C-alpha cells in the first residue's frame, strides 16, 4: 500500500539555523551525523541535536493550513502533502498563534472568525460515571 | 524500435541520368549505391529495378554477375485453365511479395564477387554501381512530347516520375521502400533550354564542353527514401515566390501569368502548417512542378510537388480556386508527414495519412471557416459507411489475411483497389479526428511536434540509421507519444476503430412520458449486416427543449434499449420568452406546430459525429422542420433537409422556402434545400397552388424589379449568391406536371435565363453558370413517346426538345470559337446530348463522342466523352464499342486516361454476374484475364482497375458464362 | 474563393491531476472520514509508527537529499528529451508525489476552513494576471512561476489596477489570490517516512488570499449529495472488481464493509444487485462473483463516472457539518454550500452579496462574505 508522506516544519535558532543551512546545501552525509531529531513518548517534545548540541523542541500546531506543491516546469502545480505542524526548537501551550509568513502574526487572535456555543470528552466520560451509578440527582442552579 | 527486412543498410545513393532522348524517349544513366552489410556472408544483395536494362554492374570495381527476373509481369501463366479470381488474386499477392523490398526480397540480385568475402565478412562498405538504360518506358517516366514541330523546347515536350508508392524502381535501381533511408546526389544532364528539377537542393549548374547541354547537380541532405525521388525535366518557364524566397514555380510555357495568380495563395499555407506545429518546413527548398498528362491531379514528394496544369486558374476563374487552394494544402501536408517522417511497415500507413488529412482539415477549418469543415466531415463520414456498407469494411493498421471479405490482399499498397485506397486515407483522417475528440486538440499538436522534435534531431546526425530510423513512425510509437503527452491511451478507441473495421448503425425513436416528464429514447443497434459492428461505449444526444438545448451521454451496452433521460419545464410556452439554442443566442420560434404536451423540440443523436455512424431518427415533422430553421449547426440542418422529403406537407414546404430566402444561413444548405424543394413539390402535385416552386423566389432575388422575366445583368462578386442562382435552375428543372412532363413554363423560364445572360460587367468568368444552364436545360428532358419503335427523325421531334437541341448546338459550336475555361460547355452539352440520347429523342449513335475522345482533345472532353460511350454501351449491349474500350484500355498515351476508362467502366458496367447477356463470351473473359495477368503489368493503377472490372463482370468464382 | 460559411451566425463567439488522484486512490481520495479524521481535515497529526526504523524510540538523524534532486530531475529531463523535447507528463505513480524530488513552493492559506481545498495528488495552475497600463506599457512585470495573462475584465470581484500583476492560484475547484513571500531564514521542511528523516531547505512560500470558488459544495442530504455517495461506492465496487485475479471476478462483502462503514448494507447490497451475485455454497462460496453478461466497465469510464473536484466538495460539505455539529443561523450562512451558492450565483449575475456581513472569514472588515442579497 501507499502511506501519505508526513512532513512537517523546523525552526531552529538563528545561528544554529544558518550552520544547518549551510550544510544542507553542501549536500555531503556529512550533515546527516550532524543533525538527529529525537521525539519524545510525549509527542509534544523533543531534542533536535546540531553538531551534537542537544535544543529543547516543542511540537506546535499552526493556524493556518499550508500545502507542499511540487512542480517539474513551474507551470502546473501538484499538492505533495499538508503541512500543520512545527518542531520549534530553543494543550494551550502547544498551540501557535502566528502564522509563518510576515503578512499572517497574530492570525489565530485577529485573522481568524470565531464562532462558539476535549469537551465533549469530559461529557461522555460524566456519561460513564452517571452509567455506573445508581441514583443521579440534577438541578440547574444559581449562585452558591 | 526499427530492425531492417535488408542485411544490409544503405548510406548514399548517386543517381546519375544522362542522354535524355526525347525523339527516342530514352534515358541512360549510372546508379552507385553505398552498403555497409550488417550480416556477414552477405553473398547476394537484392535491389529493385523494373523496365531498365541493367547493362553492368561493378562492386568495389570488381566486375559482378546479376540474374533478373520479374514474376509480376506475367502472374500466372498462359497455359493455366484458372479463370476464378480469387486464384489471381492469391497469385498477385505472392509476386508482389516476391519483389517486396519490405521483406528481403527484390528483382534484381546481384552476387557479390569471391575476392570481396574477405571485405564482407568484417563489416566494411560496397560501393555497387549499376548502369542502366530506359529504352522505352511504359512506366515510371512520362515522356509527353507534342507533335508540334521545332526544338524540344519550343514544342513543349517535358518528362516527369509518374507513379504511386514505391514506384520509382520504374526508372532507376534502387531499395524502393519507405524505411531504406540515405542521403542523395543526383545529376540530370540535360538539353541547355531545359530545366531538371528535382529533391534537395540545386548545388550547381555546370555547362558540357560543347554548350549545348547542361548538367544539374542536386544534393539531398536530409535523410529520404528511394520512393520519395521524383524529376520534372522540360522548358518550364522559373517563378521564384515573392512572399517565400526558397520556393520555385515551375510551369509550362506561356502559362506564367496563371502560375502568378495560382500559386499566390501557398504563402499562407506555409505559416499555417508552421504555425500549429512548431517545426518549420525541413527541407531546405520548395518546388511546385505543373505538367501536362499527369498522373495524379497531385502528388506530393520530398521537397517537391507535381501538380497537373488543369488546376491554374485566372483571377477571373471562380469555382477552381478553393479546389487548387485545398490542393496545394494537402501537397504540404503530405510535404511534412508522408514525405519527412516515413513508414515503418506497411501497418503504421494509416497513421501518416491520418495526420496529413487531419491537419489538412485544420486548414480547411481556418481557411474556409468552421460550418465548411463540418460540411467537409459529413460528406467524409457518409463516403466511407457507404463504402463500407456497401462491400466489407476498411481495416486501418491490419496483422500479418487479416480482411478475407474483400477480393484483393491488404498486404501491400499496389494490390489495393483504387477506391479501397481512397477510403482507407478518408477513413484514417476521420479516426484521427476522434483521437482528438478523445485527447484535445492541443495536446495532438504536441504529439506531432514531438514527432517533428525527433525526426528533426534525427535528420542532422550523419550516423548510417543509428539514429535515422527516429524519422520513421510506428503504430507502437504514436501511440506510446500520445501516451507521453496526455497520460491517457486510446486504445480501446484504437481497439474499436483501427483494429476492427466497421461502422455502426443507429436506429433511434422517441416517447415522451407526459406523468413523470422523461424522454424514453429507444435506440438499437443493426450489428448482423456485413458491414457493420457493435457499439457499447458512450453516446452524446443533445435534445433542444423550450428551456433551452442540453446535453446527455448514454451508456449504450449490449443488452440496453431503452433510455431515460429527463425533461426539463414548458414555462416559455405560458409567456411568451425567447427559447435559447444551442449558442448563446435565442431566437423567436412558432409554436403553433409543436405538441401542447411536451416541451422538447428536436432530438439529434451524436452531433458532434463522435463514432463513425449512420443514424436513423424518427422525429415528428414538425421536430424536423424546427431543426431545419433555427438550429445552429450545419449538419443538423443538412440531415434535416434530407429527413423532410419523406414528408411533403405545406409547412415542410414553407421550412425550405424561409431557408431558400434566408441569407446567415450556410449556403451549402440553400443549394441542397432548392433539390429538396423540388422533391417535394413533385410529390405534391394536384395540391400545389401557385407558379411553380423556386421560380418567383428566382424572379424575387435575381431579376430586375421592373421586369420579372428578365435576369439582372451578371454581377458574380458575392460568390453565394452566384452558387445558389447557378444551382436553382438546376432544382428548378426537376419539377414534373401531373403527366409527368417538365412544365413549360420551368423550360421556358431556362430558355430566357439563356438567352438574356450579360456577362460584360463582372469581373469574373461565366463558364460555370452557362454550363450549370446547360445541366438545368439536360434536367428537363423527360422520355418521348415512340411509337411502333419509330426512327427518331429531324421532324417527329418533340416540340420542347427542338429548342433544346438548338441552344446546345449554338453553345457547343461557340465554344468551337470562343472556348471556355476548362471546356466546361463542352462537357455540359455532351452530357446533354448524351441524356436526349438516352430517351428517345436523338440518335443512339456513339460516333459524336467516339470523335471527342481522340487523343488530341483536353482530358475533360475526352472522359465526358468516355462516359458517354461506356453509357451507350451499357444500354444498348454494343460490342464493337466495348471493344473499342478495351483497345483504348491497351494502348492510351495518357495512363489517367486508361484509369478512368477502367473506373467508370467499372461503376457503369455493360453486365453483371446476373445479368445473362449477349456480352459473356469466352472471348471476353479471356481477354480480361489476359488484361489483368499481361497488358497492366507496368502500371499497379491499372492491374487493380483490371482485378475490380473482372470482379464486377464475374464475381470471385469461375465465369460462369464458360465450358 | 473566400471563406463563405456564415460563422458569426452559427457561433457567434485543463487541469490535469495526476493518475492517482483521477483514479481516487484510497490513501488520497479517504472512502470514509469518522468524526476525529473530520475534525482534524486537512491537518494531519504526526503519527507514531508502530513498525519501521522511526518505530524504535531513540535519536534519529536526518538525511540530506540533494544527491536525489538532482538525480531525479536529471532523469526526468533525459525523459523529456527523449520523447520528442516538448512538456511531458510526469506524474504516473504514487511515488512521483514525494516531497523528496522536484521544485516545492509552500502555499499559506488566510482563512481557517476554506470553502473548497485540494487534496493530496491533484494538480494547479499558477496564473499572473497583468492589465497593462493606459497606452504604452513595459510589458508584464516577470515572475519566477505561472503563466501570465492579460486581464482586461478581473477575474476576482474587484479590478486589477492599471500595471498591476496578480498572481493566481487558478484550478477547477477555486481562484484565488497568492502573493509570494521569503521564508523565514530559520525553518527547514522535514519530511518523514517509516525509513526515516529528510529535510528540505524552501525559499518560496505563497500566501493565499479568500477564495473564489468555482464548484459548488453540495449540502447534507442533498439529491447531488446523495448521488456522489451512491457514485463514489460504486467506482469502489468496480475497482475492487478490476483489482480481483479470480477468473470469475468475486470480490468481499466485508472489504466494501471495511472501507465504507457507516453505510447501511441494504445500500451495498443493492450496488451489488445489478453487476454481481452471491454465491452460498460449492465454489466460490461467500463470495459476490461477477455477473457474465455484465460488461465490466474500461478505465475511462471509471473516471468518468466520479471526478476529484466533486470529492473535494463532497469532503468540504462533511467537514463543514461536523463542525457546525459540534458547534450546537448566522453559522449555517458561512456553511460552505451556502457561500459556494452564493457566490456562484453572484458571477452568473442572478443576485448580490452583502461584502460586509458574518461570512467574512477573517472575522475583521478585511475579506469578504458570500450571502446572497437581492439586486433590489
Amino acid at each position: 500500500p501507499h502511506e501519505l508522506e508526513s512532513q512537517f516544519i523546523l525552526r531552529l535558532p538563528p545561528e544554529y539555523a544558518s550552520t544547518v543551512r549551510r550544510a544542507v546545501q553542501s549536500g555531503h552525509v556529512n550533515l546527516k551525523d550532524r543533525l538527529t531529531i529525537e521525539l519524545h513518548p510525549d509527542g509534544r517534545h523533543g531534542i533536535v541535536r546540531v553538531d551534537r548540541v542537544p535544543l529543547a523542541s516543542k511540537l506546535v500546531d499552526l493556524p493556518c493550513v499550508m500545502e507542499s506543491l511540487k512542480t517539474i516546469d513551474k507551470k502546473t502545480f501538484y499538492k505533495t502533502a499538508d503541512i500543520c505542524q512545527m518542531l520549534v526548537s530553543t494543550e494551550k501551550k502547544f498551540i501557535w498563534n502566528h502564522g509563518i509568513t510576515l503578512p499572517l502574526k497574530n492570525v489565530r487572535k485577529r485573522r481568524f472568525r470565531k464562532t462558539a456555543k476535549d469537551v465533549e470528552k469530559e461529557v461522555k466520560r460524566l456519561l460513564s460515571t452517571d452509567a455506573e451509578a445508581v441514583s443521579t440527582r440534577w438541578e440547574i442552579i444559581a449562585e452558591d | 524500435g526499427f530492425e531492417s527486412p535488408r542485411p544490409y543498410k544503405l548510406t548514399h545513393q548517386v543517381v546519375c541520368i544522362n542522354n535524355i532522348n526525347f525523339q527516342r524517349k530514352s534515358v541512360v544513366g549510372f546508379v552507385e549505391l553505398t552498403i555497409f552489410p550488417t550480416v556477414a556472408n552477405l553473398n547476394r544483395i537484392k535491389l529493385n529495378s523494373k523496365q531498365c536494362r541493367i547493362y553492368r554492374v561493378r562492386i568495389n570495381d570488381l566486375e559482378a554477375a546479376f540474374i533478373y527476373n520479374d514474376p509480376t509481369l506475367e502472374v500466372c501463366h498462359s497455359e493455366s485453365k484458372q479463370r476464378n479470381l480469387n486464384y489471381f488474386s492469391n497469385a498477385y499477392a505472392a509476386a508482389v511479395s516476391a519483389v517486396d523490398p519490405d521483406a528481403g526480397n527484390g528483382e534484381l540480385c546481384i552476387k557479390v564477387p569471391s575476392e570481396l568475402w574477405k571485405h564482407v565478412d568484417e563489416l566494411k562498405v560496397l560501393k555497387i554501381h549499376i548502369n542502366f538504360s530506359l529504352d522505352q518506358p511504359k512506366g515510371g517516366l512520362h515522356f509527353v512530347v507534342p507533335s508540334v514541330e521545332g526544338s524540344m523546347a519550343e514544342r513543349g515536350a517535358h518528362v516527369f516520375s509518374c507513379g504511386y508508392q514505391n514506384s520509382t524502381r520504374f526508372w532507376f535501381p534502387c531499395v524502393d521502400s519507405y524505411s531504406e533511408l540515405c542521403t542523395w546526389k543526383l545529376e540530370f544532364t540535360v538539353d541547355a533550354a531545359m530545366v531538371a528539377v528535382s529533391n534537395g537542393d540545386l548545388v550547381e549548374t555546370v555547362y558540357t564542353h560543347d554548350m549545348r547541354k547542361k548538367t544539374f547537380h542536386y544534393m539531398l541532405t536530409i535523410p529520404t527514401a528511394a520512393s520519395n525521388i521524383s524529376l520534372a525535366i522540360g522548358p518550364f518557364e522559373i517563378l521564384v515566390d515573392p512572399y517565400m524566397h526558397e520556393v520555385t514555380h515551375f510551369c509550362l510555357p506561356q502559362l506564367l501569368p496563371l502560375l502568378k495568380h495560382t500559386t499566390s495563395y501557398l504563402h499562407e499555407v506555409f505559416e499555417f502548417y508552421e504555425e500549429i506545429l512548431t517545426c518549420r518546413y525541413p527541407y531546405s527548398c520548395f518546388k511546385t512542378v505543373f505538367i501536362d498528362e499527369a498522373y495524379v491531379e497531385v502528388a506530393a514528394y520530398a521537397s517537391m510537388s507535381i501538380f497537373s496544369t488543369n488546376l491554374l486558374h485566372s483571377a477571373m476563374i471562380i469555382d477552381e480556386t478553393p479546389l487548387t487552394r485545398r490542393c496545394l494544402a494537402q501537397s504540404l501536408a503530405q510535404q511534412f508527414f508522408g514525405c519527412f517522417i516515413s513508414r515503418m511497415s506497411w501497418s503504421d500507413e494509416w497513421v501518416l495519412k491520418g495526420i496529413s488529412g487531419y491537419i489538412y482539415g485544420l486548414w480547411m477549418k481556418k481557411t474556409f471557416g468552421v460550418n465548411e469543415y463540418r460540411h467537409w466531415i459529413k460528406e467524409e463520414l457518409d463516403k466511407i459507411v457507404a463504402y463500407e456498407l456497401k462491400t466489407g469494411g476498411v481495416l486501418l493498421h491490419p496483422i500479418f489475411n487479416p480482411a478475407s471479405h474483400l477480393h484483393f490482399s491488404i498486404k501491400h499498397p499496389h494490390t489495393l483497389s483504387w477506391e479501397y485506397y481512397s477510403m482507407f486515407q478518408c477513413k484514417a483522417h476521420l479516426v484521427m479526428r476522434l483521437i482528438e475528440n478523445r485527447i484535445s486538440m492541443e495536446f495532438m499538436l504536441q504529439v506531432f511536434n514531438k514527432l517533428l522534435s525527433l525526426a528533426s534531431t534525427a535528420s542532422s546526425q550523419k550516423f548510417q540509421s543509428h539514429m535515422w530510423s527516429q524519422m520513421l513512425v510506428s503504430t507502437s510509437g504514436f501511440l506510446k507519444s500520445i501516451s507521453n503527452v496526455s497520460g491517457k491511451d486510446i486504445q480501446p478507441l484504437i481497439k474499436q476503430w483501427v483494429d476492427q473495421s466497421g461502422v455502426v448503425k443507429f436506429y433511434g425513436s422517441f416517447a415522451f412520458n407526459r406523468k413523470r416528464n422523461v424522454l424514453e429514447l429507444e435506440i438499437k443497434q443493426d450489428y448482423t449486416s456485413p458491414g457493420t459492428q457493435k457499439y457499447v461505449g458512450p453516446l452524446k444526444v443533445t435534445v433542444q427543449e423550450l428551456d433551452g438545448s442540453f446535453n446527455h451521454t448514454l451508456q449504450i451496452e449490449e443488452n440496453s434499449l431503452k433510455h431515460d433521460i429527463p425533461c426539463h419545464s414548458k414555462s416559455r410556452r405560458n409567456k411568451k420568452k425567447k427559447i435559447p439554442l444551442m449558442n448563446g443566442e435565442e431566437v423567436d420560434m412558432d409554436l403553433s406546430a409543436m405538441d401542447a404536451d411536451s416541451p422538447l423540440l428536436w432530438i439529434r443523436i451524436d452531433p458532434d459525429m463522435s463514432v463513425l455512424r449512420k443514424v436513423e431518427f424518427e422525429q415528428a415533422d414538425f421536430m424536423w422542420q424546427y431543426q431545419l430553421r433555427y438550429e445552429r449547426d450545419v449538419v443538423a440542418q443538412q440531415e434535416s433537409i434530407l429527413a423532410l422529403e419523406k414528408f411533403p406537407t405545406p409547412a415542410s414546404r414553407l421550412a425550405l422556402t424561409d431557408i431558400l430566402e434566408q441569407e446567415q444561413c450556410f449556403y451549402r444548405v440553400r443549394m441542397s434545400a432548392c433539390f429538396c424543394l423540388a422533391k417535394i413539390a413533385n410529390s405534391m402535385v394536384s395540391t400545389w397552388t401557385g407558379p411553380p416552386a423556386m421560380k418567383s423566389l428566382f424572379t424575387r432575388m435575381f431579376c430586375c424589379k421592373s421586369c420579372p422575366n428578365i435576369v439582372k445583368t451578371n454581377n458574380f462578386m458575392s460568390f453565394q449568391s452566384y452558387f445558389l442562382q447557378k444551382t436553382m435552375p438546376v432544382a428548378m428543372a426537376l419539377l414534373r406536371d401531373v403527366h409527368n412532363l417538365c412544365p413549360k413554363e420551368v423550360l421556358t423560364f431556362i430558355l430566357d435565363l439563356i438567352k438574356y445572360n450579360d456577362n460584360r460587367k463582372n469581373k469574373f468568368s461565366d463558364n460555370y453558370y452557362r454550363a450549370e444552364m446547360i445541366d438545368a436545360l439536360a434536367n428537363s428532358v423527360t422520355p418521348a413517346v415512340s411509337v411502333n419503335n419509330e426512327v427518331r427523325t429531324l421532324d417527329n421531334l418533340n416540340p420542347d426538345v427542338r429548342l433544346i437541341l438548338e441552344e446546345i448546338t449554338r453553345f457547343l459550336n461557340m465554344e468551337k470559337l470562343l472556348p471556355s475555361y476548362r471546356h466546361t460547355i463542352t462537357v455540359s452539352c455532351l452530357r446533354a446530348i448524351r441524356v436526349l440520347q438516352k430517351n428517345g429523342h436523338v440518335p443512339s449513335d456513339p460516333a459524336l463522342f467516339k470523335s471527342y475522345a481522340e487523343y488530341g482533345h483536353f482530358v475533360d472532353i475526352r472522359i465526358a466523352a468516355l462516359e458517354a460511350v461506356v453509357d451507350y454501351t451499357k444500354v444498348d449491349r454494343s460490342y464493337e464499342e466495348l471493344q473499342w474500350l478495351l483497345n483504348m484500355i491497351q494502348n492510351d498515351p495518357v495512363p489517367y486516361v486508361r484509369h478512368k476508362i477502367l473506373n467508370m467502366l467499372t461503376k457503369n458496367p455493360p453486365f453483371t454476374k446476373n445479368m445473362e447477356s449477349p456480352l459473356c463470351n469466352e472471348a471476353l473473359v479471356d481477354q480480361l484475364w489476359k488484361l489483368m495477368n499481361s497488358g497492366t503489368s507496368h502500371d499497379w493503377r491499372l492491374r487493380c482497375g483490371a482485378v475490380d472490372l473482372y470482379f464486377t463482370l464475374f464475381g470471385l468464382s469461375r465465369p460462369s458464362c464458360l465450358p | 474563393p473566400w471563406n463563405l460559411s456564415n460563422d458569426e451566425y452559427y457561433y457567434p463567439k485543463i487541469i490535469q491531476h495526476s493518475i492517482p488522484a483521477v483514479e481516487l486512490r484510497q490513501p488520497f481520495f479517504p472512502t470514509h472520514m469518522g468524526p476525529i479524521k473530520l475534525r482534524q481535515f486537512h491537518r494531519p497529526p504526526l503519527k507514531k509508527y508502530s513498525f519501521g526504523a522511526l518505530s524504535q524510540p531513540g535519536p534519529h538523524s536526518v538525511q540530506p537529499l540533494l544527491k536525489h534532486i538532482k538525480k531525479k530531475a536529471k532523469m526526468r529531463e533525459q525523459e523529456r528529451q527523449a520523447s520528442g523535447g516538448g512538456e511531458m507528463f510526469f506524474m504516473r505513480t504514487p511515488q512521483d508525489l514525494t516531497g523528496k524530488d522536484g521544485d516545492l513552493i509552500l502555499a499559506e492559506y488566510s482563512e481557517e476552513n476554506g470553502p473548497l481545498m485540494m487534496q493530496v495528488g491533484m494538480a494547479t495552475k499558477i496564473k499572473n494576471y497583468y492589465k497593462r497600463k493606459p497606452g504604452k506599457d513595459p510589458g508584464a512585470p516577470d515572475c519566477k512561476y505561472g503563466e501570465t495573462v492579460y486581464c482586461h475584465t478581473s477575474p476576482f470581484l474587484g479590478s486589477l489596477h492599471p500595471g498591476q500583476l496578480l498572481q493566481a492560484f487558478e484550478n477547477n475547484l477555486f481562484r484565488a489570490p497568492i502573493y509570494l513571500h521569503k521564508m523565514p531564514e530559520t525553518d527547514f521542511l522535514i519530511i518523514r517516512t517509516r525509513q526515516g528523516y529528510y529535510i528540505r531547505e524552501l525559499v518560496d512560500i505563497f500566501v493565499v488570499g479568500q477564495q473564489c470558488p468555482l464548484f459548488e459544495v453540495p449540502g447534507p442530504n442533498s439529491k447531488r449529495a446523495n448521488t456522489h455517495i451512491r457514485d463514489f461506492l460504486q467506482v469502489f465496487i468496480y475497482r475492487l472488481f478490476w483489482k480481483s485475479k479470480d477468473r470469475p471476478r468475486r470480490i468481499r462483502m466485508e472489504d466494501i464493509k471495511k472501507a465504507f462503514p457507516s453505510h447501511s448494507e441494504s445500500s451495498i447490497r443493492k450496488r451489488l444487485k445489478l453487476c454481481a451475485d452471491f454465491k452460498r455454497t460449492g465454489m466460490d462460496s461467500n463470495w459476490w462473483v461477477l455477473k457474465s453478461d455484465f460488461r465490466l466497465p474500461t478505465e475511462e469510464e471509471i473516471r468518468a463516472m466520479v471526478s476529484p473536484e466533486q470529492c473535494c466538495a463532497y469532503y468540504s460539505m462533511i467537514a463543514a457539518e461536523q463542525r457546525l455539529k459540534d458547534a450546537g443561523d448566522d453559522e449555517v450562512r458561512t456553511a460552505p454550500w451556502n457561500t459556494t451558492r452564493a457566490f456562484i450565483a453572484a458571477m452568473k449575475g442572478k443576485c448580490l452579496l452583502e461584502v460586509t456581513g458574518v461570512a467574512d472569514p477573517t472575522g475583521c472588515g478585511e475579506g469578504f462574505s458570500y450571502v446572497k442579497i437581492p439586486n433590489k
